[PDB]
Parts: C-alpha cells; sequence; structure tokens
C-alpha cells in the first residue's frame, strides 16, 4: 500500500510538472497544440516543429 | 496615399494567416511606391536639363 500510494504521488508530480512546462503562455509538451511554426526568412516561410506531448 | 499603394484607410490583420498575407500585401505596397518615387526624381532630373538648355 505505501509503494501504491508513493507511486500516485509520482503520477500526480509528473501530471503537473508537465501542466506547468509554458514559456511566457505558450507550450510546446503538453498538448496544447499540435504545432508551431517559426519565422525563416523576410518573405514570412516557416520553421515548422512539431509538438511532442509529454 | 495609401489607396494608391494598394492598401486602404481600414486595412489590418486580425490573425497570423492575416499577418502573413499582410507581409505579401506591404511587399507590394513597398515595392510600387519606391517605383513612383524613381520615376518621380527622374522627371525632376529632366526639369533640370531642361532649365539649362532652356539657358
Amino acid at each position: 500500500n505505501a509503494l501504491k500510494s508513493d507511486f500516485d504521488s509520482l503520477r500526480d508530480q509528473i501530471e503537473k510538472a508537465a501542466t506547468n512546462a509554458k514559456f511566457n503562455g505558450v507550450s510546446i509538451a503538453d498538448g496544447s497544440t499540435t504545432k508551431l511554426t517559426f519565422l525563416a526568412n523576410s518573405d514570412g516561410s516557416g520553421f515548422t516543429v512539431n509538438a511532442k506531448t509529454i | 496615399s495609401l489607396a494608391g499603394i494598394g492598401l486602404t484607410t481600414t486595412s489590418t490583420f486580425t490573425t497570423a494567416a492575416a499577418a502573413k498575407t499582410m507581409i505579401g500585401t506591404i511587399d507590394t505596397a513597398l515595392q510600387t511606391a519606391t517605383n513612383k518615387l524613381a520615376s518621380l526624381g527622374t522627371s525632376s532630373v529632366g526639369l533640370d536639363t531642361h532649365l539649362t538648355f532652356v539657358g
């Protein structure tokens, strides 16, 4: 039972540490979005980076 | 004026894709305005040359 309770606390810590992974209100690792594109040149062509849910 | 460079008094973007189209719109606007200024400068040089010949 003690091992089970510690396992539950550790998975809750995983979920909350993944919840806190935002940079200035935008996150790539918490599943909030499919992908974030970033500027690559002056014409607006992107630099896509797929989101990786954690 | 903005009507003469392909823009509008209320032109704006409300989303990232609207801004992505706005980039090319501003590109074409700056290109045509710069071409117009170059033509005006050529006309000014022509007026100066005619001034010298008239004198």
